[PDB]
This record gives C-alpha cells, structure tokens and sequence, in this order.
C-alpha cells in the first residue's frame, strides 16, 4: 500500500 | 480441506490485486490533489473495497486455520480473517473514514500566519525556520504556532477516532487498536524486547542528551538551559525533536576540524529532486538490486507542486498491486536530510519490486520495521565521509569523532522518541490515557523518555500529538524504533559480507553485490515467513539486537563520556520538574 517515514 | 483453502486463497488473490489497484489509484489522486472531488471519490472507493474485504473475511473466518497443512496458506487465511476496518457496521464506517479524511486534510493544509503577513506551511516554510533559525523567540514562534494551528485542530476528531479504531480491532478478536497493531510483529514478547533494547540505548543517549544541553546553556543562555533539567522541545533543530542533526554547528566537538556545508554544495552543483532519488537508484543497482521502472520517473511526484494545489507533502512510497507500478510522493528539498530520505523511501520501492511474484496478501515487510530498515542501511555507507566526499559533498580522529557526532544527533536523539509514541498511543487504546490527560500524558513521555519540556506551558485544548504526522494519519510508529534498531544489525551483517575490517562506521558498502544478494534474498520472502527467518538470513543470528548499534558508536560513547566527566554534567535530568521560567 502506502509506506512513510519518521518516520 | 486443504483443496477448498488454496481455492480461497487463489480467488482471494485474484480479487484483490484488482481492487486494491482501483483503491490505491484514488488514493494516490486524493494524496497528490486535496480537494472535495477526490476526497468524495476516495470515500466512495474506501466502501468497495470494505465490500470485497467484508465478503472474503466472512468466508475465511469459516476456515480452521490450525487444521491447515500448508503454513504459507495458513498465513493467508490468518490475516484475510482480520476485516481492519470493514469489520464496522455500515454507518460507523462511513463516520470512520470520514474522520480519518478530514483529519488528514486538516493537517495537511495547516498553515501558520504572521498578522497581515505571510502565511508558512509545515514543509518547507516551518522545517527550515526550526532547522537553520538561532533565535529562541523565533524559534518558539514556529514551534508553538505549529501546535496552535495543526495540533489544536486534530483534536475535536481524536477522541471518537479512537473509539471507531478500537471498536475494529475488538470485532476482529483484539482487546483494542494497539494490541491490533503490535501483532503485525508476531512476536508475543515484543513490549519487553522493545524496553530492553530502549535499556541498552540509554547510556548513549543520556551522554549525547548532556552533551548537547551544555551546548545549548552556552548558545542559549544560563537563565534558558538547566543543566540539571530536561531541555526546551524548540531548541533541537527538528519541529518534533525526533532527530537533532541540523544543531550540528552548535554541538561540532571539533569546530578546527570543519566540513563542507553540503546544502549549498548541492545547490551549487546543481543537484535536483530527480537528480537525488537517481543517485539512490543508483547505489541500489551498484549492489546488484533491481532498478525502478520507467514508469516510477513518469507517475512519480517527486517535489512539491506549483499549481497552487494542496497536497499531502509527507514523504511516501506507493505499491500499486500491480507488479508494474510504483511511485513516490516526496515534497523534496536540495538538501542532505532529503538525500537520505529519499534513500529511505527508495528503500520501499526496492521491497516493492522484490516481493512483487508472491500472493498480494503476502507483499508486505517481514515485520513493519523491515520495511523502514532496508532504505536506511544503505543510507548508512551514502552517509560516510568516504562517500558523500566521493559525491563532491565533503571534502583524521577530529574528522571521525565530528562524523560520529553527526550520526549520533539522527540515530541515536531518535531513539528515545520513536519510542514514545506508540507507547503514548497504545495507552490512549488501552484507556489508561484518557481525552482528558492526552497532552499531560504526552508531556510526562516526552520528559520521561526524551527529557525533554515545552518551551511554553500547555493550555487546556492543545493536542501536542495531533501536531505529528503519524497521529493524524493513523500510521503505527514503533517500526521506526525497531527500523532503527535493526539497521545497524544489517549494516554490521552487510559489511563482514563484503569483507570490510576495521571499526564499523567507516564501512561503505557501495557496489557489493554479495551485500545485495544478502539483501535480497530476504526481501523476497515478503510476509511469507516468520520475521526471524529474515534476519537469520541477513544477519547469520534470529534476534533483534543493540549490540550493532553500540558498536558503530562506540568510540562516540568512549569520547562523550571523558567530556561529560570533565565538564562536571549530572547524566539525565534529576530537576525533572524544571520548565522555562523565560
Ligand atoms: C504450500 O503452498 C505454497 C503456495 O502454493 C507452496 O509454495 C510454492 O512452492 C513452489 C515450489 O514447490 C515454489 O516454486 C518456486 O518458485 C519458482 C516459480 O514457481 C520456481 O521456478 C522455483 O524453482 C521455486 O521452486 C513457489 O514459488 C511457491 N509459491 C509460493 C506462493 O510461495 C508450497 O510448496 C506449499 N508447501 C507444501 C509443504 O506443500
Ligand atoms: C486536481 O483536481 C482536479 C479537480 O479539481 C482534477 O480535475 C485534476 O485532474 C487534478 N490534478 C491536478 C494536477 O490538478
Ligand atoms: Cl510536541
Ligand atoms: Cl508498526
Ligand atoms: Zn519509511
């Protein structure tokens, strides 16, 4: 799907 | 029998590679373009796919999974069983989806004004004030009209949010959300794993934390830092102090060793969003790994738009369900923090494409951390002085302690944070934190874990957590601590493959292609195995471990605590009830 970051 | 469970699972497949697709298109135009039209189709979308989870999770559940021979097909069946969301009657998940929609949309679209003046928005405007401003005043500004404007406004859907997410997670057998989203790590000890790791991590931290606050009692003043006491959140070079890496020009321990300023050398020399994520593709390909598609350079939003329109800036990477189709949605500015995150999220794609053969229900991380971990390793040798001088970027013990530092401020400052918030967040689920407690509560973690206090005392309203990202967003963070846990252990595993010696933070790992192969062949096992089974083949070991992490910075804790010792710091902050008298 969808992948973020700090993140 | 065996016969009808592959049958399932075959359809499943089928089915859903479809739908997801159609889902992921809207997606992507509502991310890329917030207005009411794509909101209203995305909301539309979010039902059909509710449809075709609701219908194959009802058949599934009639499946006994632990009387199933095949362990792959047991897998499937497991998670297809689990509705998320779908599991909501009719009313509450329209009411759930639009909550999360309009959270979203608020956060995005947030901006903080100056009185019949310009208005800034979070990326760029905020970032850079908060990453390059020396001013207190100013600083707070930023900081506390953050809050004001995007935390304070999240909070009016926080509390019913949380009911609807809890309320999906107990019809899919979890006590609440946080015990939902923990058991994506299959690994019932994984709390007391966590607090260990924390452990181990927290005499590095507690002497980077000292370190740095006796830089800021020198820049800030003695009436503004207590050395005893927990530091002022604004102060760290970061909207959220989750890493401290842009005060590195106040904390340098060798300002007689200095280093190009590598924002203005890549300005200089011409570097470009595009320019940025071709030289991560680049480092991807030199260890043997897959090149992204034409199609990625083409459907790919790889900077902010100029059309005036709003749009979800944070950075994202984008599995289509298709097997062809992967992209990229990054606000992106020239400038080295966006270099590695744009590793990072390169780090994604690379995943994508790897796992891209399995059944759909099996394209996802080993465990989320995963997922977050494999960008980021490579970041680690793109990050090396050797590296980023053979870039024109940069160009002896004074340099390495410098670097170390540098790497401390990201990795190590991060440590304390990502932790937090998931353990702010599953007590939020779990009713300990209540509506009323929400910024107390966060406040007490931030000091407990970051010691850290507000710049400026919190009024009744304020919604701290509501002025972050994932909060809003509804995205899980705990992966980002064990992503960061788990790097270094690949890092270390990764160098020894490509026989490299001596200490591990000189290691590059640039065109090896036995790294690569290492790499690789854990990718492709997508979801498909228990998560130890990937790092058993990365690492030689089954574990999550600090120890890799400790040794890259140990000449760094050597150093940091002969200074802090010199200097006379109390290590932690025993005044912890201290705030800004300012
Ligand atoms: C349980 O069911 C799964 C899925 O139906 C079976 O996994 C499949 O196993 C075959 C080998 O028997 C895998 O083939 C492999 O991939 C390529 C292309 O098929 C082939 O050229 C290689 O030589 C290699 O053998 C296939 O990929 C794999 N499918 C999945 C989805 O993982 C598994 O065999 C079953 N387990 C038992 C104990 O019966
Ligand atoms: C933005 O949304 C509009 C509708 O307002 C739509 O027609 C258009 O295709 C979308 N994309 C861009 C780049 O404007
Ligand atoms: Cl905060
Ligand atoms: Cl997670
Ligand atoms: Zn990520």
């Amino acid at each position: 799907d969808r992948v973020y970051i700090h993140p | 029998d065996e016969a009808e469970a592959s049958k399932f699972v075959e359809e499943y497949d089928r089915t859903s590679q479809v739908v997801w697709n159609e889902y992921a298109e809207a997606n992507w135009n509502y991310n890329t373009n917030i207005t009411t039209e794509t909101s209203k189709i995305l909301l539309q979308k979010n039902m059909q796919i509710a449809n075709h989870t609701l219908k194959y999770g009802t058949q599934a559940r009639k499946f006994d999974v632990n009387q199933l021979q095949n362990t792959t097909i047991k897998r499937i069946i497991k998670k297809v069983q689990d509705l998320e969301r779908a599991a909501l009657p009719a009313q509450e998940l329209e009411e759930y989806n639009k909550i999360l929609l309009d959270m979203e949309t608020t956060y995005s679209v947030a901006t903080v004004c100056h009185p019949n003046g310009s208005c800034l928005q979070l990326e760029p405007d905020l970032t850079n004030v908060m990453a390059t401003s020396r001013k207190y005043e100013d600083l707070l500004w930023a900081w506390e009209g953050w809050r004001d404007k995007a935390g304070r406004a999240i909070l009016q859907f926080y509390p019913k949010y949380v009911e609807l997410i809890n309320q999906a997670a107990r019809l899919n057998g979890y006590v609440d959300a946080g015990d939902s989203w923990r058991s994506m790590y299959e690994t019932p000890s994984l709390e007391q794993d966590l607090e260990r790791l924390f452990q181990e991590l927290q005499p590095l931290y507690l002497n980077l934390h000292a370190y740095v606050r006796r830089a800021l009692h020198r820049h800030y003043g003695a009436q503004h830092i207590n050395l005893e006491g927990p530091i002022p959140a604004h102060l760290l070079g970061n909207m959220w102090a989750q890493t401290w890496s842009n005060i590195y020009d106040l904390v340098v321990p060798f300002p007689s060793a200095p280093s190009m300023d590598t924002t203005e050398a890549m300005l200089k020399q011409g570097w470009t969003p595009r320019r940025m994520f071709k030289e991560a593709d680049d480092f991807f390909t030199s260890l043997g790994l897959l090149p992204v598609p034409p199609e990625f350079w083409n459907k790919s939003m790889l900077e902010k738009p100029t059309d005036g329109r709003e749009v979800v800036c944070h950075a994202s990477a984008w599995d289509f369900y298709n097997g062809k189709d992967f992209r990229i949605k990054q606000c992106t500015t020239v400038n080295l923090e966006d270099l590695v995150v744009a590793h990072h999220e390169m780090g994604h794609i690379q995943y994508f494409m790897q796992y891209k053969d399995l059944p759909v229900a099996l394209r996802e991380g080993a465990n989320p951390g995963f997922h977050e971990a494999i960008g980021d390793v490579l970041a680690l040798s793109v990050s090396t002085p050797k590296h980023l001088h053979s870039l024109n970027l940069l160009s002896s013990d004074e340099h390495d302690i410098n670097f170390l530092m540098k790497m401390a401020l990201d990795k190590i400052a991060f440590i304390p944070f990502s932790y937090l918030v998931d353990q702010w967040r599953w007590r939020v689920f779990d009713g300990s934190i209540t509506k009323e407690n929400y910024n107390q509560e966060w406040w007490s973690l931030r000091l407990k874990y970051q010691g850290l206090c507000p710049p400026v005392p919190r009024t009744q309203g304020d919604f701290d957590p509501g002025a972050k990202f994932h909060i809003p967003s509804s995205v899980p963070y705990i992966r980002y601590f064990v992503s960061f846990i788990i790097q270094f252990q690949f890092h270390e595993a990764l160098c020894q493959a490509a026989g490299h010696t001596g200490p591990l933070h000189k290691c590059d790992i640039y065109q090896s292609k036995e790294a690569g192969q290492r790499l690789a062949t854990a990718m492709k096992l997508g979801f498909s195995r228990p998560w130890p089974e990937a790092m058993q083949l990365i690492t030689g070991q089954p574990n999550m471990s600090a120890s890799a992490m400790l040794s890259y910075f140990k000449p760094l804790l050597d150093w940091l605590r002969t200074e802090n010792e010199l200097h006379g710091e109390k290590l932690g902050w025993p005044q912890y009830n201290w705030t800004p008298n300012s």
